């Protein structure tokens, strides 16, 4: 089953040159364990 | 020409390579972000800063993520609030926790957030989600209130793989999930 | 399964994954260590921690690096002191400078320094270096005294290209400095 | 065509931490010299 979303956002317009990456979670009134089991990441700047 | 690249595979009890915020930690080979607690955010960020873009030359990056995770509520209707992979300026910190994913701070756009998620969120909050109630991917840009939505029925307790890419001639960025 | 990589071509002024100290900066699409100047020390590190081996399975990583580097002197003569890449713990900071080449302080064995480099030495110091008064190409573990060198002759100001590979099947260090 | 090889038995997991930085050094003392990188790439793979 898969899902899939694409939209076009201008980075450049919107994050500084240097970023850190990464995941975030949160529970509030209502909760569930939120897990991450493998993680790859790939990022190319042409100079 | 800069690129940065890694993987894990599995996490061990003491990743290193990790800055971890709030109750983010690993265990069980696994990087838990949140337990199955209330009122809690977890956050864990790659510790190498990358470069997204070069002012001086005016070219942006491409980059392709992809990661395998796991939401496991007690029972598909009693879950909140959902998961971000998120871009953000070097020094970012935990945000507001709740409905705003630790990620942000308001349903107004703004610009001095300056980070753009990739949201999985599981709870409807009235005021900025889609009006349908779905549970849903979005994408985020200096709001909690996503540009733009797919709805999506999570699998409880179940593994998505996703991987997100983005392509710097055609500034999109696509989003893919998949229940296997 | 655990990887790291990174490539930078051209350093640019606002390097933010290396982590300067001493005098080291970045300029003119280059890193660098050292200008032509006594009495300093420069050091860059790249900023995420790596996992050379682990202790909870006894496995240790094969890693390869390349680089390419400059050493520009007023004369073949008179040059001092040298260059290194090394592995060291995280918390890493600049040991003694001149022949000590930044990284060690004794020619005495100490496995507190929990450091080994490779070094390219362009001055003979009688204490601890060849007698022949070689420059030299070095592997140093925990102390400034290299355990195998090989003579090299330097060509000033022209560029070298260096591949460093560990093999983790038989921990064989291979170490090659070219030059066009 | 210039070439200088050097291989040696370093068994890496004896002397450095599980974790470790990586980096460049250089130092000049009473003599001196201009010391640059220009690239560099890195790889490093654990089962
Ligand atoms: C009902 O409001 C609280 O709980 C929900 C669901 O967890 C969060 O969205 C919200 O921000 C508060 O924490
Ligand atoms: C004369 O001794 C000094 O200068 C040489 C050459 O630079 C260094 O090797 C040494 O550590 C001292 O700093
Ligand atoms: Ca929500
Ligand atoms: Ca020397
Ligand atoms: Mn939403
Ligand atoms: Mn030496």
């Amino acid at each position: 089953t898969s899902y899939t979303l694409n939209e076009v956002v201008p980075l450049k317009e919107f994050v500084p040159e240097w970023v850190r990456i990464g995941f975030s979670a949160t529970t509030g009134a209502e909760f569930a364990a939120h897990e991450v089991l493998s993680w790859y990441f790939h990022s190319e700047l042409a100079g | 020409t800069e690129t940065t690249s890694f993987s894990i595979t599995k996490f061990g009890p003491d990743q290193q390579n990790l800055i971890f915020q709030g109750d983010g930690y690993t265990t069980k080979e696994r990087l838990t972000l949140t337990k199955a607690v209330r009122n809690t955010v977890g956050r864990a960020l790659y510790s190498s800063p990358i470069h997204i873009w070069d002012s001086k030359t005016g070219n942006v990056a491409n980059f392709v993520t992809s990661f395998t995770f796991v939401i496991d509520a007690p029972n598909s209707y009693n879950v909140a609030d959902g998961f971000t992979f998120f871009i953000a300026p070097v020094d970012t910190k935990p945000q507001t926790g709740g409905g705003y994913l630790g990620v942000f701070n308001s349903k107004d756009y703004d610009k001095t957030s300056q980070t753009v998620a990739v949201e999985f969120d599981t709870f409807y909050n009235t005021a900025w989600d889609p009006s349908n109630g779905d549970r849903h991917i979005g994408i985020d840009v200096n709001s909690i209130k996503s540009i733009n939505t797919k709805s999506w029925a999570l699998q409880n307790g179940k593994e998505a793989n996703v991987v997100i890419a983005f392509n710097a001639a055609t500034n999109v960025l696509t989003v893919s999930l998949t229940y296997p």
